[PDB]
């Protein structure tokens, strides 16, 4: 079994070289595969992008213009794209893949998404939700926590420290007009018992490197 | 991974460049060497049948038929094809020599099916046939080696035949 | 540049019924690709060769078709196929993709849980204010909600966010932020949250009273 | 609509060279290959060479290689042989034949339309004029309207020739038999037709040639003699 | 060289009927054989491609069948512009592509006995220094007939050439042309010259004589 891996630059701001790393293991780059990258615009379609062989020749997208390379480093497995030029539109989700049998994507990395604009990377601010009872509560309460103001996307969201797995209920972000991006996360418990476990909203921002840890104590409605 | 040091001449029969030359019959996508008539007996000399298979498009599939011994009575009696592990192993010439290669080394992404019809994809069964892909990167020409000049029916020997195969690259953006 | 037209865009089957996927090519293609994208994953690899599948796929999926006709059938929709599919296209350089065909699961029962949260006095010190309004276990993702401040209806200025459909119980749950500033927020006592939706006996108004609750 | 039209044959003497045409019309040649078939005089057709499109594959007879050249123009829709070092063996009428494109299986419907004809004569006999001389029927007074007449047609080099009867206006109960070649190598014929045996004095009858080598034009009326 | 031998050499049939031609192979081509008409003075005609394919716009009564060695045309009720000379053709082994040599289809008739008519020499014939004595025989069926020339009751060989014309469209007869070449240094040396004819139609072998000279 083979294994790939795509490296971490979410933020570029345009007019700026965009480059990418898809690191390999378990297999040689220079035996007999080939060896794509491909793009996934914003819940959309797939723009196969190009790639590298076992031999090292290349073969690119004719939609992209002389602008994108890419390269491998063999005694490191890895190989490389660097897109030249790169504009709002070129923001999406990025996978590298191991050829199929026969011209298809067998092998796929985990991928990674680049956001483009140019704009200034800030990190999050955690408000807390407290269950605060009013009718139609069903024997049962819920709570939560929201991420606001934070630039770009993605964070990682989890109960307790990952203690709590059970009940996946965290929302999509969503664009205000500052620019900063915002999220919620909430979790269903039964309403007798919310002095328990301790509800800790944890909170990673991979880009502004930003560890928010908030607990959630309900309040006197 | 199963190759030799054959080296074949491309005629061990005595003609040299007054062949007679073919090419394919190509319908649609595929493209078909039939050595079925043109090989059995007939002027007492051998003589040598050469099928040309011109490539430049994606996804051509290349059919080659040779009889089999014995399949009619008495005029294909000692029918050789070369390589015998083909469409899997091909000859490439080699400075006035032919020499096997792996078909699959020389070009990527081919289409090779384990049974031909339903039965395997060998001339054994005397028909093989494969696909090439999407995209090739250099011009490549193989060669495929069909012959009945051994066999003798009435003081009248049979033809040679090769098949060259010459593919020009596509799919490239360089 | 082969355009690859995927119909339909979008579907929701019964589980056991059988679903069927088209993907039109806009010339002669010799074999197609297909692949299944679950949200938050690689796309895995589902169909080769037209007809050829690799293997972790189960029995019950098929590929079919010629020319510029290609088509994914399943026999029985279970829960697990409940993804967005993809055809792909090499028949010449470049690969080309379509849009996808995304597939859920129905399920008749819906139990809508409306929750109301006010902004934090924390935030009400950083000069913010704002509400959020829950849904949660709903089935359709039809679900008009509308902000009202003392009986007033808000012209633009509450933005939303829908989740995909849970794995465990085929339901959605939503949500609205209301985003204000400070001296609006506190100019006014009583907010209402209101809930029209296609499951509910009566469209669900859920209020609260500032500062004191 | 669909023609195929040859232009080129001729009388040349032995060891001479000549270049045939086909000219096509009404269809494109490229997706064609295109043929060369001959028919000596009295036999069956006898195949002559073949061209594929372009001019990347080129096949002859054993009888005509190393003397014969075939070669195609697409572009102007033509194909044309090269005859040269000629025996009275060439001597035939030469017809062009499309075809699918050839293979080393050249299965399809080849011959799927024919040239007119051209016709080729090699031989060393200079071309003459024909000599008539008249056949009557006096001989034959038999009562009943049973009267046969002719007039011959001797020594005349290459063929062919028109023979017709009082400028064209008897053409009923004419038999006009083919040319056979003779020892000299020249040609001869006769033109005879069956009449009522009382039309033989008020009625008279024109014996009009025409032998379009060196344009001859002989009418000659046919008389009753004393028995 | 595969050679291709088509058999009858000359087939006679009324119209109307089934009419099966034969083709065989020297050495048992894969049915690349081609079937051809062509009709006197004239271009060939394709009729069946791949031996059992007909041509487009060639009759639904044309159809071409068999295998290996043994080919066959079969033309399944005759009408009168179907009667032609056809050539087999076979491409599986080539260069050279080979043809038949020809079978003829004539018309049957009711038997038809010959019209003979005896031809003196004109006398500018004679003063051109030459001598045809020319026997026709008109409007007769079948075509093999029997003409010999007789000098003074004497048989004569070599000095004579003949020519048969095509069937009437109508008539489905023939006429036949014997010409009779001598000298004029021959020819005043003799008296009496005669036409004897032998044919089905006729009891008895009909003599026609001519005297030199006087009449």
């Amino acid at each position: 079994d083979v294994q790939l891996q795509e490296s971490g630059p979410g933020l570029v701001n345009p007019s700026q070289s965009l480059s990418l790393t898809c690191s390999v293991t378990g297999y040689s780059i220079t035996s007999d595969y080939y060896w794509n990258w491909i793009r996934q615009f914003p819940g959309n379609k797939l723009e196969w992008m190009g790639y590298i062989t076992y031999d090292g020749t290349n073969n690119y997208n004719p939609f992209f213009k002389n602008r994108i390379s890419i390269t491998r480093d063999t005694s490191q497995n890895q190989f490389f794209l660097k897109l030249n030029s790169v504009t709002t539109e070129d923001t999406a989700t990025y996978y590298c893949a191991r050829d199929g049998r026969y011209w298809y994507f067998d092998v796929w990395g985990a991928g990674t998404t680049v956001t483009v604009s140019s704009a200034s990377t800030k990190g999050p601010s955690v408000f807390p939700l407290a269950p605060s009872s009013k009718s139609t509560s069903g024997g049962t309460a819920a709570l939560g926590c929201l991420v606001k103001d934070y630039f770009p996307e993605p964070v990682t969201v989890s109960w307790n420290s990952g203690a709590l797995t059970s009940g996946v209920h965290t929302f999509p972000a969503v664009l205000q007009s500052s620019g900063l991006y915002s999220l919620s996360s909430v979790v269903t418990v039964p309403s007798s018992s919310l002095g328990t476990q301790t509800y800790i909203c944890n909170v990673n921002h991979k880009p502004s490197n930003t560890k928010v840890d908030k607990k959630v104590e309900p309040k006197s409605c | 991974d199963l190759s030799y040091e054959t080296t074949e001449s491309g005629d061990t029969a005595v003609s040299e460049d007054s062949y007679d030359k073919y090419a394919s019959q190509n319908t649609n996508k595929e493209y078909v060497c039939d050595f079925t008539d043109q090989l059995k007996p007939t002027e007492s000399g051998p003589k040598v049948k050469k099928c040309e298979v011109k490539v430049n498009e994606p996804l051509i599939k290349v059919k080659i038929i040779c009889p089999l011994k014995g399949s009619v009575e008495k005029l294909y009696d000692n029918i050789e094809y070369v390589p015998k592990k083909s469409p899997y192993v091909v000859l490439t010439k080699e400075e006035t020599k032919l020499k096997e290669k792996l078909l699959s080394k020389l070009i990527y992404g081919l289409l090779i099916s384990p049974t031909v019809n339903e039965k395997e994809n060998n001339f054994k069964e005397g028909v093989i046939e494969f696909t090439l892909p999407p995209v090739v990167h250099k011009a490549t020409v193989f060669y495929f080696i069909c012959d009945n000049s051994k066999t003798e029916d009435d003081n009248k020997k049979g033809n040679r035949g090769i098949v060259e195969v010459y593919v020009e690259p596509y799919g490239g953006s360089l | 540049q082969i355009v690859l037209t995927q119909s339909p865009t979008l579907m929701s089957a019964f589980p056991g019924e059988k679903v069927t996927m088209t993907c039109s090519a806009s010339s002669s293609v010799s074999y197609m690709y297909w692949y299944q994208q679950k949200p938050g994953s690689s796309p895995k690899p589902w169909i080769y060769l037209t007809s050829n599948l690799a293997s972790g796929v189960p029995a019950r999926f098929s590929g079919s078709g010629s020319g510029t006709s290609y088509s994914l059938t399943i026999s029985s929709m279970e829960a697990e196929d409940a993804a967005t599919y993809y055809c792909q296209q090499w028949n010449n350089s470049p690969p080309t993709f379509g849009a996808g065909t995304k597939l859920e699961l129905k399920r008749t029962v819906a139990a809508p849980s409306v929750f109301i949260f006010p902004p934090s006095d924390e935030q009400l010190k950083s000069g913010t204010a704002s509400v959020v309004c829950l849904l949660n276990n709903f089935y359709p993702r039809e679900a008009k909600v509308q902000w009202k401040v003392d009986n007033a209806l808000q012209s633009g200025n509450s933005q939303e966010s829908v989740t995909e459909q849970d794995s465990k119980d085929s339901t959605y749950s939503l949500s609205s932020t209301l985003t204000l500033s400070k001296a609006d927020y506190e100019k006014h006592k009583v907010y209402a949250c209101e809930v029209t939706h296609q499951g509910l006996s009566s469209p669900v108004t859920k209020s609260f009273n500032r500062g004191e609750c | 609509e669909v023609q195929l039209v040859e232009n080129g044959g001729g009388l040349v003497k032995p060891g001479g060279s000549l270049r045939l045409s086909c000219a096509a019309s009404g269809f494109t040649i490229s997706s064609y290959g295109m043929n060369w078939v001959r028919q000596a005089p009295g036999k069956g057709l006898e195949w002559v060479s073949s061209i594929s499109s372009g001019s990347t594959y080129k096949y002859y007879s054993d009888s005509v290689k190393g003397r014969f050249t075939i070669s195609r123009d697409n572009a102007k829709n033509s194909l044309y042989l090269q005859m040269n070092t000629l025996r009275a063996e060439d001597t035939a009428v030469y017809y062009c034949a499309r075809a699918p494109e050839p293979g080393l299986t050249w299965f399809g419907e080849w011959g799927d339309y024919w040239g007119q004809g051209t016709l080729v004569t090699v031989s060393s006999a200079s071309t003459k004029g024909p000599s008539v001389f008249p056949l009557a029927p006096s001989s034959k007074s038999t009562s009943g309207g049973t009267a046969a007449l002719g007039c011959l047609v001797k020594d005349y080099f290459p063929e062919p020739v028109t023979v017709s009867w009082n400028s064209g206006a008897l053409t009923s109960g004419v038999h006009t038999f083919p040319a056979v070649l003779q020892s000299s190598g020249l040609y001869s014929l006769s033109s005879v037709v069956t009449v009522p045996s009382s039309s033989l004095g008020t009625q008279t009858y024109i014996c009009n040639v025409n032998h379009k080598p060196s344009n001859t034009k002989v009418d000659k009326k046919v008389e009753p003699k004393s028995c």
